[PDB]
RNA sequence: GCUCAUUAAAUCAGUUAUCGUUUAUUUGAUAGUCAUGGUAUAACUGUGGUAAUUCUAGAGCUAAAAUCUCGACCCUUUGGAAGAGAUGUAUUUAUUAGAUCAAUGUCUUCGGACUCUUUGAUGAAUAACUUUUCGAAUCGCAUGGCCUUGUGCUGGCGAUGGUUCAUUCAAAUUUCUGCCCUAUCAACUUUCGAUGGUAGGAUAGUGGCCUACCAUGGUUUCAACGGGUAACGGGGAAUAAGGGUUCGAUUCCGGAGAGGGAGCCUGAGAAACGG
């Protein structure tokens, strides 16, 4: 059990392990214990497990009956409390943290490109790191770059290339979500892509390009990042 | 119980058979399914749960192409003359990839009075390959590997692919 | 049997109509945004 | 010349050469895409595929046909020493028949679905 | 035997093994291997397989032809829902092939056995039998696809007998048109079937021209074919086939193909052909459509018919020759080759021989000389002027189309590359004067273009070129002989091309020194501003063909003719705003001394100028840092959009070319100096 | 699950690619071209044998087709309307591909000719076969369009069945690094190929993994190879110990095997202690 699923030692021997989903393991994070342990809203497994079959919470437009869904970054979570709308997002002290989104940004999701290939019937498509595929995409968008989803359709409404000098958040490696997410890219010799990132307290520090997440532009980005 | 494994080998510098592991079942090095010629016979193998390989282990027939218009029909098999990489394969006659193999391309000719409608010498082909046309022995490679595949698959031999072949044969 | 000879039928051609005119729909999607690049 | 042995060889391509791009910033030699050696496992005009790790070093080695072996080296910090020692661990690569390259010879190598055993990176240019 | 069904094919194969036949009942066990569909494709391989191993004897096979026939077509009868039964359709259609002539023969009378011609046959054309059945079509239908079939095994072996083969189909698509003329609304299903039946007959028919050709003699039943056709398709063939090269129009092509089916589109009295030609001139055609049209009538100019009405074809074709002209500029680079060698066709027979056709033609020759030929083949350029010289072969001439037409060819000769398509070109020319009247500067030209061709021919004429560049420097060619003068210009551009000495190019700066005296001393402002426009448009891309080549002796000539330019006829009002001007030590100090110092608004005079002599200097290592001094300079004398496209220029170049990038980003550093000094002074 | 086992880059820790592979399970996309004529297996009695097994034999009876540069075009785009348009994947091999314009320009005779970093948009599919698929198998609800007034051609949701990709836990090799005394071991590997080339077999797959025929090479004084380790010792493996000096405690850990060699077997799992 490691530090960024934010759980005390109390409380717990076997922490539930996640099952098998759209995410990688090590940032996968199962539903009981985003209700029960840190939403701190359920108190047993057995009542987590009557929170999904009643159907008043639902991940990402579908109920998704499951105690051990991996959630990944930002996932849309809706639940039926006064009509109130959840997000997660990242942390720079090494934790995980959601907040309530309003329904109009609960509308759209910006996420990373995996990889695009043209498919069967020569059609072309491009698939998100959450499992989610798209097709007839936009053909100007390359490797790490970013796409918004509709939630209702899995098409796009928005997208921006990667570049230098806008808002990519860190997302694995070494660091884990530092604010202000920009200076500019280069290369290295052994691949590992060089992306630096300067905060708001002015520090460069460099990462990798598997951690690409282009979240909007200075000013105002995609996404509803709260106030510390 | 034939093993690929990767540590049974000796080292770069030569190290001196650890000796780690036994064999398992993930490194299952199969047997060499040598086929030959005669009425065919199918064999499936069931390998990492769902693949099906097809072992080929007698075969009479084959897909072979023409590449100079482009045209594959099925044609019944003879005898295998050469391969590169062995030689009494030939004589086992055993029909494994790239080996050179004896037809009775009749419906090739068939096909060839079906679209010209002139009789071979007895828009052009070279003359090396009227040589065998009278004598009704055309030669022809294998481009799929039979073992897996449990299919035979070829190319007739085009234009230098004799001139290097037959200087091979003798 | 019969009754269900006929919801067979009908379903048969039901995701006809809906899956490959929604085929054609996205072609057609494509095809308009083709001609804005 | 190219016919040396027992059976022709041409690459099934997945122009009767098919130019084929690297990535990585990378681009052929004009003597590489209008050659005449066939060589299916050169990593260009070929079914092997560039990509991934890259690496720089200098040829040790160039004895015999179609691959050599490359030095590439480090002053290695040893911490408890205080110091910067050189060692160098010679690995061989596969050379492709576009570039005729002897010892010394700077070059760039990158892993090319390891060939045999020990060769696990083909070199991509010189300088 | 014939039916469908399994049972009935082993009852009958029961039957056929009670019959008492000793060689039958040795192929008892082809008997039962063939009605067995495991092993179907194991019986054609051994027992149906000739000239290999269990082949039936020659006798055995003659006597047994009928029922392996029917259980054969019983096999290709059943409907090929499942993929296995479309694969054993597909096997029953392969062994077919390789049986007999004669059973192939007798399968398909089997299969007309199973259809019904009979009726179809007695009555002249029409449908006397008044049965609109589906069934009825569904057979029909069976017979065209297995005759379908069969044309796709054997496409040149197939054998087709007149009574069996041919009246058949005739009577099927007979019924296909008769299906679609009593095709109501109300039968949706059977018109849907007929209109598969017509597409499947015709095809059927195309490949049926396309299996015979010259074999079979169909010339027999042409006539009754042909009404079939005529009644059917012909009635608005024209206004349908428009959208490819369609299967009556593939149909009339391979009869344009043919020789003797040529002459039964004689046999109709020109249907074929006014049908072909009102479709080459519609007006929403395709390019495809009417490529084939082109095709057909280049067969029909080489292969001209020894039989009556084949001038009424000829004219036919010059008709369609006349639609051809305002076509051949709404089409790829076959479509062009296509047109061309039509054209050329077209010219070798000369049927438009008329003062009103070659008036036509000139306006064809005017689309022609129209599009560039730097797309198409020096063949293809050739053909052009081959048939610009078969119009100047004809003696229809004038003075206003000629003049136009010897400023296309002026400009022909400029752009004139190949060395055997500008002898052509030049012998053209040599025609054009002797044929154009009152052309007597084209005959002086033509006299240019000789020793000209006669320089490229040999080099002993390079002398007689420079005593004809001594004469045209005595020359005396004012303003009016301007159009000498261009054709003069043209052969000073190909000089310029060449690298001979450059005596033409000092000759021609002569020539147009006289030319501009000539000009100052007619102080008309028509005549004088049309050889200053001339010499305008003759020098300035003569200037930026300087400022590209690396012909010193060209540019030293084109600055001598600019000192003398600017000096003498000084005429435009740009040319007078930017008239501030008039070894590498002295092009560094005369840099620093020019006007460049000394003014701050000719842009273009400066640019056409000094900025090729700076780029020489930047390919050339002082002298490149003197010319950064001197572009500083020049940057200063400069205007807002000519120091925009210098440094747009400087930007490219500067990622494009790796050659010096730090010494254009010197340079455009340079030029920033000017411009900031200039940006602090607005300020 | 149990007992006996240390080989010192060996497990292991991971910096990584797997366009070189596999994947039941997780998601996200994903097609089309006679209301059983037909075999159902299914049990049952009814006698037996054998010292004896969940031992056992034998007898009877279970209008299936839409699409089009779209068009001859007309008379309007609510449009419809001649018809050379033809339109399933699976395996399994071949043959054919996968630029310039409207320019914010210099220049023009004030039209517009010289039209990529001169506005701006960026080129560089199939002909055959195979021991295909029969191309929604089901289902709960609704009880509709209108006469084809028939137990009708009907759909609104059909939750769920399938096809092929990506993702996911599952490993397979592999990139480098992370260890201990040593040169009173200087050469070792071919002394099971040792190193590469190509071909073939095998593999899910790269592969000297194996085989064939070649070329003779590869790793080293920066230490290759070789002697020491209860390696019950190392590993941030893990919170801590709110002062027990540096840890009292947490766990990974080194393997083989089910009486013993030998071979086989099914499962997305496996050379099974569930044969």
């Amino acid at each position: 059990a490691p530090h960024h699923w934010l759980l005390d030692k109390l409380s717990g021997c076997y922490a539930p392990r996640p099952s098998a989903g759209p995410h990688k393991l090590r940032e996968s994070l199962p539903l009981i214990v985003f209700l029960r342990n840190r939403l701190k809203y359920a108190l047993n497994g057995r009542e987590v497990k009557a929170i999904l079959m009643q159907r008043h919470v639902k991940v990402d437009g579908k109920v998704r009956t499951d105690t051990t869904y991996p959630a990944g970054f930002m996932d849309v979570i809706t639940l039926d409390a006064t009509n109130e709308n959840f997000r997660l997002v990242y942390d720079v002290k090494g934790r995980f943290a959601v907040h309530r989104i309003t329904d109009e940004e609960a509308s759209y999701k910006l996420g990373k490109v995996k990889k695009v290939q043209l498919g069967k019937k020569g059609v072309p498509y491009v698939v998100t790191h959450d499992g989610r595929t798209i097709r007839y995409p936009d053909p100007n968008i390359k490797v790490n770059d970013t796409v918004k989803i509709d939630l209702a359709s899995g098409k796009i409404t928005d997208f921006i290339k990667f570049d230098a000098g806008k808002l990519v958040y860190v997302t694995g490696g070494r660091n884990l979500g530092r604010i202000g997410t920009i200076v500019h890219k280069e290369r290295h010799d052994g691949g590992f892509d060089l992306v630096h990132i300067k905060d708001s307290l002015d520090n460069t520090f460099v990462t990798r390009l598997n951690n690409v997440f282009v979240i909007g532009e200075q000013g105002k980005p995609y996404i509803s990042l709260p106030k510390g | 119980g034939i093993s690929r494994d990767s540590r049974h080998k000796r080292s770069a510098t030569g190290a001196k058979r650890a000796q780690f592991r036994k064999k398992r079942k993930f490194e299952l090095g199969r047997q060499p399914a040598n086929t030959k010629i005669g009425a065919k016979r199918i064999h499936s193998v069931r390998t990492r749960g769902g693949n099906k390989k097809y072992r080929a282990l007698r075969i009479e027939t084959g897909n072979f192409s023409w590449a100079s218009e482009g045209i594959s029909k099925k044609t019944r098999i003879a005898g295998v003359v050469y391969h590169p990489s062995n030689n009494e394969l030939v004589r086992t006659n055993t029909l494994t990839k790239a080996a050179i193999v004896q037809i009775d391309a009749t419906p090739f000719r068939q096909w060839f009075e079906a679209h010209y409608g002139q009789t071979l010498g007895k828009a052009k082909i070279e003359s090396s390959v009227e040589s065998q046309f009278s004598a009704g022995r055309l030669y022809a490679c294998i481009s799929s590997r039979p073992g897996q595949s449990g299919r035979c698959d070829g190319y007739i031999l085009e234009g230098e692919e004799l001139a290097f072949y037959l200087r091979r044969l003798t | 049997r019969l009754q269900r000879k006929r919801h067979q039928r009908a379903l048969k051609v039901r995701n006809a109509q809906a899956q490959r005119e929604a085929a054609a729909e996205y072609a057609q999607l494509l095809a308009k945004r083709l001609s804005e690049r | 010349t190219v016919q040396s042995e027992r059976a022709f060889q041409k690459q099934p391509h997945i122009t009767k050469r098919w130019y084929k791009n690297a990535g990585l910033g990378f681009k052929t030699p004009k003597t590489a895409i209008e050659g005449s050696y066939i060589d299916k496992k050169c990593p260009f005009t070929g079914l092997v595929s560039i990509r991934g790790k890259i690496l720089t070093g200098t040829v040790v080695s160039t004895k015999m046909h179609r691959t050599i072996v490359i030095r590439r080296a480090y002053l290695h910090y040893i911490p408890k020493y205080n110091r910067y020692e050189k060692r160098h661990k010679n690995v061989p690569v596969h050379v492709s028949p576009a570039f005729r390259v002897q010892v010394g010879d700077i070059v760039t190598v990158g892993q090319c679905r390891p060939i045999s055993k020990t060769v696990r990176f083909n070199v991509v240019k010189v300088s | 035997l014939g039916s469908r069904n399994t049972d009935v094919q082993k009852l009958a194969l029961d039957a056929l093994l009670a019959y008492k036949n000793p060689t039958l009942n040795k192929y008892r066990d082809n008997l039962k291997n063939l009605l067995d569909d495991t092993l179907f494709k194991d019986e054609i391989t051994t027992f149906l397989t000739e000239n290999g191993s269990q082949s039936i004897k020659a006798e055995d096979e003659k006597v047994v032809m009928p029922y392996v026939l029917r259980i054969f077509f019983g096999r290709a009868q059943v409907p090929p829902t499942s993929g296995q039964k479309r694969s054993r359709k597909i096997a029953v259609i392969s062994v077919l092939p390789n049986f007999k002539k004669p059973y192939i023969n007798d399968f398909l009378s089997l299969a007309s056995e199973r259809l019904d011609y009979n009726y179809f046959f007695g009555n002249s054309h029409q449908i006397n039998s008044s049965k609109a059945t589906l069934k009825t079509i569904r057979r029909m239908t069976g017979f065209v696809n297995i005759v379908n079939s069969t044309l796709s095994v054997l496409r040149t072996n197939f054998p087709l007998h007149t009574n069996s083969v041919l009246q058949p189909l005739i009577y099927s698509i007979a019924m296909a048109y008769y299906v679609l003329d009593t095709e109501s609304t109300e039968e949706v299903h059977l018109r849907k079937m007929a209109s598969n039946l017509r597409q499947q007959g015709l095809k059927c028919l195309s490949s049926v021209f396309e299996f015979v050709g010259n074999t079979f003699d169909w010339s027999t039943s042409m006539e009754d074919i042909y009404a079939v056709v005529v009644k059917p398709r012909i009635s608005h063939f024209s206004d349908e086939n428009l959208q490819q090269p369609s299967s009556l129009l593939r149909l009339f092509l391979y009869w344009a193909h043919n020789p003797s089916l040529y002459q039964f589109l004689y046999y109709d009295e020109f249907a074929t052909a006014t049908a072909l030609m009102d479709t080459i001139s519609n007006q929403h055609v395709k390019e495809a459509v009417i490529g084939p049209i082109i095709e057909a009538a280049d067969s029909i100019i080489r292969n001209p018919v020894n039989d009556d009405h084949y001038v009424d074809l000829v004219t036919l074709i010059c008709t369609s020759c006349l639609k051809i002209l305002p076509s051949l500029y709404v089409k790829d680079s076959n479509s062009i080759s296509t047109f061309l060698n039509l054209l050329v066709s077209i010219t070798e027979m000369g049927f438009i021989q008329d003062d009103h056709v070659r008036s036509r033609l000139i306006s064809s020759l005017i689309s022609i000389l129209k599009g560039k030929l730097k797309k198409l083949q020096e063949n293809d350029t050739q053909k052009i002027l081959k048939i610009l010289k078969l119009i100047v072969f004809n003696y229809n001439c004038s003075w206003s189309d000629i003049e136009e037409l010897y400023t296309t060819i002026s400009s022909l000769f400029k752009t004139f590359d190949e060395r055997n398509l500008r002898v052509s070109l030049t012998e053209l020319f040599i025609e054009l004067g002797r044929k154009v009247p009152e052309l007597e500067s084209i005959s002086k030209l033509v006299a240019d273009l000789n020793s000209y061709s006669s320089s490229r021919m040999h080099e002993y004429d390079f002398p007689r070129i420079l005593s004809t560049f001594k004469g045209l420097i005595e020359d005396g060619y004012k303003s009016y002989s301007e159009l000498e003068w261009l054709p003069l210009l043209f052969t000073f551009l190909h000089f310029i091309n060449n690298k001979e000495e450059l005596a033409l190019r000092t000759n021609a700066s002569h020539a147009i020194m006289k030319f501009i005296d000539f000009i100052n001393e007619k102080p008309n402002l028509n005549e004088a501003s049309k050889s200053i426009s001339m010499l305008k448009d003759i020098l300035l891309p003569n200037i930026r063909i300087g400022l590209r080549d690396s012909l010193e002796e060209v540019q030293s000539e084109y600055v001598s003719v600019l000192s003398y330019m600017v000096k003498n006829t000084k005429y435009f009002t740009d040319f007078e705003d930017m008239a501030i001007l008039l070894q590498l030590h002295r092009r560094q100090r005369a840099i620093k001394r020019l006007g460049e110092h000394a003014h701050q608004l000719k842009d273009n005079s400066i640019s056409h100028y000094l900025i090729p002599m700076i780029e020489h200097y930047v390919f050339s290592r002082n002298i490149g840092n003197e010319t950064q001094i001197a572009i500083g300079g020049l940057a200063q004398h400069m205007s807002w959009n000519q120091y925009k496209a210098l440094l747009r220029r400087y930007i490219s170049m500067l990622k494009t070319k790796p050659n010096q990038m730090k010494q254009a980003v010197q340079l455009i550093v340079q030029l920033s100096v000017p411009l900031r000094e200039t940006l602090r002074i607005v300020r």
